[PDB]
């Protein structure tokens, strides 16, 4: 039932791809657990990151990309629709110009493409959260 | 400095299809764009995001891309497409790169004979203790030209400044040569000549100081 | 819309401004005869970026109330001589393209100062024609640096006009000439004046071209 | 072999107590996994933290305390004896005036007492690391 | 405002053991400290970290702490322990707190008879069209004293301002009283007296203007 | 050593400074704090500045308090803005010795002597200083207690030195009385022998700093 965390899955995305995450944080929001979603160009975890999605539960969400091992301009968002101790559904919809990250079907963040989504070869879900479901839809 | 790999110059016949590739660059991650630039005029975007063309760009222009290569396509060539062409991409989101530039030559154009105009040094320049002869060539194809100056029969090569040939508005070359002499030499000699050779053929013009031309 | 002078002494700091008339402004320069060279970018929403080669010497400012943005390349040397374009983008990425490009402006950085061109008129060929053909011109001698826009009769004559490119002389100065193709029918009624403008030295010389007396 | 993470255990410390931790990070240092060690005043994790020890593997280590739910002055340290992908041994020696935190039996960080350690009732180990051993001395 | 709660005053006889409690405050989490303050003198640290005393502090001073209360213990009281005692802690590492203050009275101290010095108004004050009688009381224990003024035999009760008794450096009380008078009253009357009462006993002094004192 | 005393009108801002050691050897000058004591009230903390850390403040006074330091002068200064009559207090400078980092529950071993700051709308009145001639009595043992009179001054305190600080034995400086009008007045008397009063001349050097009055009154025996 439970997916192993860090969860690493080979995947390739394109305009229309949606990344579905269903899990629960492992700590109360006061202790500030993190959640991270990274879209990699290779199966090796040290590879470049097309889309970096890091949540600091209860505080903020930061997104960035890693190109040739270098972190680019970080984009910060203070919107925290996630609710303390409640299970969440996380969906990242790929659009031609940007990403669409919905929280329980509710828009919270966007990220304009810096690397074309066809470069994604690996998706990893890892941080202080429990993971129950992970699916890619088209 | 980072530059993309593209051919420097490419020739294509009118009505045929020319293709320019933009290779050697840090592709796979990023997209490619294309600009059309004529000498002394600003570039104009032709293709963006490797697939779509903006409105106003003719249907002749299309672009394809795959792996680490992008291809610029001009399906139905016209004469006005003779210009310099640049592709662009990035080595990183925060660092764009640009190509070396490609000159497209539209072949099949008819050859044209040169028109030569020779001016004498004006009275003012002679009044200003100077003298300049201006030998002007226009409407000629191709550019390769050799200029010869003569002192009533004798070749003069010192004091000669000759330009690199450059095309006109009607897509034909133009070049000029200037000869620096003093009013003494100007008045001391019966005439002065400019002998121009283009494709072997010769066309000459001559002026004389004391005699109005 | 580009503005700013073209002369600068080495080791100084030169400025270029780009005007905006009816969403990311970038600077691209072109060394003479070379390929395009990126310099920087400034977004209205975001902040600035730079290229490592020019990172140390490049400073980008913005005037949103004027909707203008200016380049500053400090401690200039003769290596900084290039043709500067400002291109408009429409978040900004590296692979992003620029739809509206500035007309461009030539900036020449060297120790030599600016020389006013010794302009001289070129009288038309005294020959009279049965059909009508007369190629008379103007002479722009001993000027530095390039370029020089040559208008005839204050922009009233465009037919058959030819303005030749400049030659780099052994003396170290530039010189070009402009010739118009006018009919030889009326040569006492229509006065032709070559209005030559040299922008780096701001010299305006309008030479009265008249036929050579025979 | 592996201990459940987050690991929460009742404990009481004093001058002479030594906390022994043996585990391995779950990610390479470039991806910046974290390790956090929090000394709580009650068994509930929402209780105050006498000693907060959070490692950002490969970049730095920061220490702080949470008193009445309020984070106090954070102390920053760049000493990173932790080795990429290698198992670590973490020992925190309790002194009368401060803490002495050794990394693989080698002193790396210290943190002067802000709340006397007798108020500690629970010790929690939780972050992107695998856990194999936990000992109270 | 955050303040620790402690009793305002506590009395102990000489040779007994005194204890001052600091209640209502945040302990268990934190440590406790203690200061001794003498009137007109800077406070002096007595206890720190709830157990230890700094150098110079006798072993008579000790401290206890439990829950939300700290108790200061003075095993063998002496006269010098008559002072104000403040307890200190924090609400948080970045915010110390101080107690309401406790006045400790050391009973059993030997009794002393008051010494009275009375000055007449100087010529300068008479030159300044005023007159003030200065009745100074020192070396008396305890401080409780009542002062009486007389107009040649007659009590004067209006215009009298008398100080609150305060200990000396020698741990005996000292007080003063001032009488506001005009040059009319002083020279028109034969003399003026200051009668001081302490533990029933009485002491009077008298001076006269025209008669040298 | 503390300096910077005086009275201030409400809404003003006054500064207080603490000098390098005032009696402290081999000082790394670590962990300086400000503690004030309203008249007759308990001590009230104001702030602190640590060498290891940076600074801390109290929420009530956070908005109005500023602490600066000049290590080249080895002094650190307080600025309390928008003063009110509640800010009238004795301000102490306290030094934290313990080599550990500064904490809230930390204690201060060496305290500054303190100085009185009076915040009220009323102005300062110069003290009517007057000498007290010695008792004309001739004694078989030898005792003559002569003094000085400091009348009608506001506010407190008033330092009383005798013969420019040349006499300290047996000297008594009595506290002031608060009159119904609201003003203070005190006197200081020394117990000196009545044997020689023409050879050793005694002068009461009275100083009132909030009004900055320096008065050294010449005490002489009364001619009879």
């Amino acid at each position: 039932s439970l997916l192993p965390v860090p969860y690493t899955e080979a995947a390739s995305l394109s305009t229309g791809s949606t990344v579905t995450i269903k899990g629960r944080p492992l700590a109360c929001f006061l202790n500030e657990p993190y959640l991270q979603v990274d879209f990699h160009t290779e199966m090796k975890e040290e590879s470049d990151i097309v889309f970096h999605f890091q949540v600091c539960f209860g505080r903020r969400v930061v997104m960035n990309s890693r190109e040739y091992g270098a972190w680019k301009q970080q984009v910060e968002s203070k919107n925290m629709p996630f609710q303390d101790g409640q299970e969440f559904e996380l969906s990242i919809s790929v659009l031609p110009d940007k990403y669409q990250v919905m929280v329980n079907g509710q828009s919270s963040y966007t990220f304009d493409h810096r690397i074309k989504p066809e470069a994604v070869k690996m998706v990893q879900v890892w941080r202080d959260i429990s993971l129950t479901k992970f699916n890619v839809s088209y | 400095q980072p530059v993309l790999n593209q051919p420097s110059a490419v020739s294509v016949s009118l009505g045929q299809t020319a293709r320019i590739t933009c290779q050697g660059g840090n592709f796979g991650y990023y997209y490619g764009s294309w600009y059309q630039q004529k000498p002394g005029q600003a570039p104009v975007l032709v293709i963006y995001k490797d697939s779509e063309r903006p409105s106003g760009i003719p249907e002749r222009f299309s672009g394809s891309s795959s792996g680490g290569t992008a291809t610029l396509t001009i399906s139905r060539a016209q004469a006005e497409d003779e210009a310099d062409y640049y592709c662009q991409s990035a080595d990183s989101s925060d660092n764009p790169v640009f190509g070396g530039g490609t000159h497209l030559t539209v072949l099949g154009q008819p050859k044209a004979a040169p028109s030569v105009t020779l001016f004498p040094p004006s009275s003012e320049e002679l009044q200003a203790n100077k003298a300049t002869l201006v030998c002007l060539i226009s409407d000629f194809y191709p550019g390769a030209v050799t200029v010869a100056w003569k002192a009533d029969s004798s070749p003069v090569k010192a004091g000669v400044e000759t330009t690199t040939p450059s095309k006109q508005s009607n897509n034909k070359y133009a070049a000029s040569s200037y000869l620096s002499l003093t009013p003494e030499q100007w008045k001391s000699h019966r005439s002065y000549s400019c002998q121009v050779t283009h494709e072997g053929s010769t066309v000459e013009k001559t002026v004389a100081p004391t005699e109005c031309s | 819309q580009e503005s700013g002078p073209g002369l600068v002494k080495p080791s100084q700091t030169l400025s270029l401004t780009c005007t905006v008339s009816g969403y990311a402004w970038s600077w691209i320069r072109q060394p003479p005869g070379k390929g395009l060279e990126w310099m920087g970018v400034i977004a209205s929403d975001g902040s600035t970026y730079y290229s490592p080669s020019l990172k140390s010497r490049t400073s980008i400012s913005r005037d949103t109330s004027k909707n203008q943005f200016s380049l500053q390349l400090s401690s200039v040397t003769p290596e900084d001589t290039a043709v500067y374009y400002c291109a408009l983008y429409i978040s900004w990425s590296g692979w992003s393209a620029y739809d509206y490009w500035g007309q461009g402006t030539q900036v020449t950085v060297s120790s030599a100062s600016t020389k006013g061109p010794s302009v001289f008129p070129l009288a038309p060929s005294s020959k009279s024609t049965s059909g009508g053909t007369a190629a008379l011109g103007c002479l722009v001698k001993d000027y530095f640096p390039e370029p020089v826009t040559v208008s005839w009769n204050s922009g009233a004559l465009t037919s058959g006009v030819h303005t030749f490119p400049a030659v780099l002389q052994s003396s170290g100065l530039y010189s070009l000439s402009s010739v118009v193709t006018v009919p030889s029918s009326s040569l006492g009624t229509q006065t032709y004046i070559c209005n030559v403008n040299h922008k780096p030295s701001n010299t305006k010389v309008d030479k009265k071209v008249e036929p050579k007396s025979c």
